[PDB]
């Protein structure tokens, strides 16, 4: 019933097509590992050795590249990353109210992923935003925080 | 033709160069640049020789604008006395707190980067380029993506450009989170499918790069520049602000101001005119306490009149400008640019593994009201021991600020320690 | 090595055949072009007798790319039946407004065509081949010149090619300012030193051409099959697209689209297609009201479900796809093509002399709002009279596109006669 | 008493080889004098009629039939607009003005120091590009007048 894990083939294709657009194949593992956290919602530890033949890497050069960066998430799956900037202009602005109606409708802090595993919030450093601060995104989109009663309009978007 | 949502920062200019299409918060595509006169300053770069092309962008006194300052045509003449193959990197990185100011070029004007990156890769006989930008900018990926595709299709990049017989391809590679491969040679290492460690230098990317070859990395401000001097000449260039560190700058201003934003300014503004003059002064109508230039200096109330340029006395930097104001607690303020540093060590050297690692800890100590005696003297220690052996800037620097808040600010830190 | 500056004209294929290079905007050279499996098609033609040839591409169901979609196959046919010395002429003359897909072969992948022009050339038993290109297209024509001395010198082109006993000279001609010189009998007028005066048909050039003798003039885009149809074999190319009018075909698509360019697409394509799937649709996402095919035909923006093919129903001609958006005025429009005849007609039948003149002259009154109604009459009399006693096609569409206006958009031309 | 000087004179020559026949190279001989001159003088036609032994008549019939030849005007760069469809509807007459304003000349005249005559022309075969315009051989799309004004002060 288990199996090697094996990428679905609309998921290799666009591996494959990073792959081949830097001169050299191993350009490629970060565009790689963002497409695979894309489609699964996170790195799954088991797509690191497929991914590591792809690239024709060892397998521990790849695991200690995921480790590295601090975007990808072996641990925890969620649909919609919140990317919550706690660096020093958010702060000034005012993190703690962000974060404080996130958890008013969320239910979550920072750190967690909600039961029905939608949302995690996610702490970052500076998001190079600092004129909007407090500053959040949502998967790639990026947005101030205004007010809880907007922050919910916002997340409402998120399905 | 759907990009991802982005804030739409404002942004002001008086010299109308560098934000002439950016003062805009949209997309500009390669029509409306093409209208304007884009992409002429590369047909008038490709018509010259790549020496002349360095001699202009030295004689102009373009200096690098990703914090260093370092003179751009000085840079270039290095890397293209070593044998080619040669390679040109466009910094687009951008991490360092309260420092936006290359996104929205990025974002809303691509083809003027692109533009200086094509004119740039002619001059040091580059034929492969790269943009290395960080991976919470996915809309200036896409839109980067784009514009070159409309550059291509326009016959700007690719082979034999406009009969010229030159070629050039540029890669886009995105960041996963790593503020420290924003430095150079992490940068390269990134490019090179690694983990974002710094090598030692000497040797510099234009003795040894990207796989050991010449390589000359440049901000995406500093690039953005290089049609202006090409289009208008070096000498009409040189003739924008003063003559000694001529030319537009960009200055993000955030914190406690009235119009947080990019402005484009001529460098003998003072850093009190950026605040008062065109950022709308201060929230509140407060007194200044503070400037954060980024995470790197921190200037008090009796610094504001100096000059935004490179000198000595100046503020240098990248110009970011972070205002604080008379309430905001210079201590807490200090515990996030420790927090911010403790985040980002690429923990290769060990007094700043450590160090950036304690100063956070015991700082938090302090600010919570848990810090013992021996905490206090601990902080101090390794707040002045975390340079040892470092082998970038990010070591050099991760107590600097900090350093700064304890001289300017005694009062606000002894209210601490008896806490 | 330098030529003139050029517009770098969107091309983008489905196909990946006459566009495969020419998709890129630069010159290919011999060398990128040997590299692509550049004239192997050559030397496998020459490895086959003529007739095999002339079977393969009557086979293949190309038709001309010029505008009339005569079967090219057969037209080789007809010269052959002749006693030679027999001529080959392609024709570069593109001058119908909208139409700028031949020049992109010329300038991006000369070889392309070249090799297409020593095919055919062979195939028809012709030693002698022109390439009669419109002078406004200076860049083509040095591009053309150089990249004959390098199939001269990589042994493509002389005496005995390749062993093979065929000698070929390729004569490179330039037009000076003529629409009219891209009709094939006032082509060959012109390559004989003389004005541009188009001969009555029959006889066909296949007939009495060049110095009275068979001559064979094909389209750039016609020649341009032919490397792809010797080197996939007649049954490959067939499968290509729908089985009748099968194969590649260009579109030039410009006015009121995103991405105006040329196509390369399957002829079951459909225009709403061309306009909407590929050009990316309209400007502002306006309405289109009109296309004009060149200067030929007008369809209404409830004619855009057709096939871009050769059918009784289809697109046809040169695929030339002009879009009019609601914005626009189809009075305004019909001015520009009526004024296009007036500058090209020959002046040697009567008719047409005077009646291109006369279109163009009241239906600028009309525009202006000075025509009287004497005026108004004279303009809808000369419109369906330009064509009697002409001896080419230029007389006999003269009036087509602007009638075709009348007849579908008569509440817009009321509004002229107030 | 006119006569082509010699570094043209060879030119022609090299037309009136290339061809199997001679009279062939008419157009092409007629292109490289108004290349030359910047016009084709009425002289001019006697001498190349008899190179290519052709009557004067046939000559001065193909001169007058051919559209992009000019035995009135005199310009060192010709300025070829053109007044077609595609070019009308995407913005000819924005062209023509910012001309205006630069050259301050209109279709059909040439600036005083005969340095440049605007041309209206048919369609030019670039409709993708509307408007187009070229300078002598160079073609191009205009996109405003900023960008028109850089364009042809790389004539001198
Ligand atoms: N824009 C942003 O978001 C960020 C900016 N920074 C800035 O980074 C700065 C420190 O940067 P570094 O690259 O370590 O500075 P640096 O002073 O060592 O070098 C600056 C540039 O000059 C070149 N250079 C210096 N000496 C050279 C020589 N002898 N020969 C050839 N080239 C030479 C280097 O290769 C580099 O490209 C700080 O001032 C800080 O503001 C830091 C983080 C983020
Ligand atoms: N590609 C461009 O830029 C332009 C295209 N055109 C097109 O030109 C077309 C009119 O062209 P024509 O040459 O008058 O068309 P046509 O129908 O008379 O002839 C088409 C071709 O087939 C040959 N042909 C036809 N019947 C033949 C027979 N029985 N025996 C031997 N050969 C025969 C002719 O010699 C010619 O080469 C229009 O449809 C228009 O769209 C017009 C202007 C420019
Ligand atoms: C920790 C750290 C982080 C960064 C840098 C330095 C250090 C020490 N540098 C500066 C970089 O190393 C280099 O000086 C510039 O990219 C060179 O370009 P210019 O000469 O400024 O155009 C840097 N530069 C830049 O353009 N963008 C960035 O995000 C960063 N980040
Ligand atoms: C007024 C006028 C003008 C033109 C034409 C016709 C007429 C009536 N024809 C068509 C030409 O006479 C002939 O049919 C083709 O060149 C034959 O080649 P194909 O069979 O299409 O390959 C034509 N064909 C072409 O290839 N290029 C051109 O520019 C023109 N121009
Ligand atoms: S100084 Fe710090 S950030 Fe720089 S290489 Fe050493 S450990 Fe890494
Ligand atoms: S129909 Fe018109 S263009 Fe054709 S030959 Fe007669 S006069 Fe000339
Ligand atoms: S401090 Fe939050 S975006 Fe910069
Ligand atoms: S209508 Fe102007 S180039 Fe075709
Ligand atoms: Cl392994
Ligand atoms: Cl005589
Ligand atoms: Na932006
Ligand atoms: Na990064
Ligand atoms: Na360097
Ligand atoms: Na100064
Ligand atoms: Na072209
Ligand atoms: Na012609």
């Amino acid at each position: 019933f288990k199996t090697e894990f094996e990428f679905p083939e609309e998921l290799k294709t666009k591996l494959q097509e990073h792959i081949n657009y830097f001169p050299k194949k191993r350009q490629a593992i970060l565009l790689c590992l963002h497409e695979i956290q894309n489609y699964y919602g996170y790195i799954p530890p088991e797509s690191l050795k497929p991914l590591a033949d792809m690239l024709e890497l060892p397998l521990n050069h790849v695991e200690g590249v995921v480790a590295f960066y601090d975007m990808f998430d072996r641990e925890d799956k969620a649909k919609y990353r919140i990317r919550v900037c706690v660096s020093i202009v958010c702060h000034l602005m005012g993190t703690n109210k962000l974060l404080k109606a996130l958890e008013n409708i969320l239910g979550i802090k920072p750190g967690e992923v909600t039961p029905d595993g939608k949302f995690k919030i996610v702490p970052v450093q500076c998001l190079g935003a600092c004129s909007e601060a407090p500053v959040f995104m949502v998967n790639d989109d990026e947005y101030k925080f205004e007010s809880e009663v907007q922050l919910n309009e916002i997340l409402s978007r998120y399905t | 033709r759907s990009y991802p949502a982005i804030p739409r920062i404002y942004a002001e200019t008086t010299l109308n160069m560098l934000l002439k299409r950016a003062k805009k918060p949209r997309v500009h595509s390669i029509d409306e640049y093409l209208k304007d006169g884009g992409y002429q300053a590369l047909e008038k770069a490709l018509n010259m020789s790549p020496e002349e092309i360095i001699d202009w962008v030295d004689k102009s006194t373009l200096r690098g604008g990703g914090g260093a300052g370092f003179p751009t045509g000085k840079k270039w003449k290095f890397a293209v006395q070593n044998p080619g193959p040669r390679y040109f990197i466009c910094n687009a990185d951008e991490s360092e707190p309260g420092t936006f100011k290359d996104r929205i070029i990025i974002e809303r004007d691509p083809h003027l980067l692109i533009e200086g990156i094509i004119i740039s890769s002619y001059a040091i006989g580059a034929n492969e380029a790269y943009i290395y930008i960080r991976g919470e900018y996915p809309a200036g990926y896409y839109i980067l993506r784009d514009a070159i595709e409309e550059a291509k299709k326009k016959g700007f990049l690719g082979k034999n450009i406009l009969g010229s017989g030159f070629d050039l391809e540029i890669y886009v590679a995105r960041g996963a989170g790593a503020y420290i491969c924003g430095e150079e040679t992490a940068l390269i290492e990134s490019l090179e499918g690694k983990r974002g460690h710094p090598r030692l230098k000497p040797p510099y990317p234009v003795q040894k790069g990207l796989w050991g070859k010449p390589t000359v990395v440049n901000n995406v401000e500093t690039i953005a520049n290089v049609p202006f001097i090409i289009s208008m000449g070096w000498e009409e260039y040189r003739y924008i602000g003063p003559s000694d560190y001529a030319g537009p700058k960009l200055f993000p201003v955030s914190g406690k101001v009235k119009k947080p934003g990019v402005y484009e300014l001529p460098m003998n503004t003072t850093l009190r005119e950026v605040i008062f003059k065109y950022a709308g002064g201060t929230l509140g109508n407060k007194k200044v306490k503070a400037v954060f230039s980024g995470a790197l200096d921190c200037f008090s109330s009796e610094e504001l009149d100096i000059p935004m340029d490179y000198s000595p006395l100046g503020f240098g930097g990248t110009g970011t400008v972070i205002v604080l104001t008379e309430e905001d607690d210079i201590v807490e303020a200090a515990l996030k640019i420790a927090e911010f540093y403790e985040h980002e060590t690429c923990g290769q050297c060990t007094p700043c593994r450590v160090g950036c690692y304690e100063q956070a800890n015991l700082l938090e100590k302090i600010y919570k009201g848990e810090a013992t005696e021996q905490d206090w003297e601990g902080f101090d220690f390794v707040n002045r021991n975390i340079q040892p052996t470092s082998i970038c800037g990010l070591g050099a620097v991760a107590g600097r600020l900090i350093r700064q808040t304890l001289e300017k600010f005694p009062e606000e830190w002894e209210k601490y320690r008896k806490k």
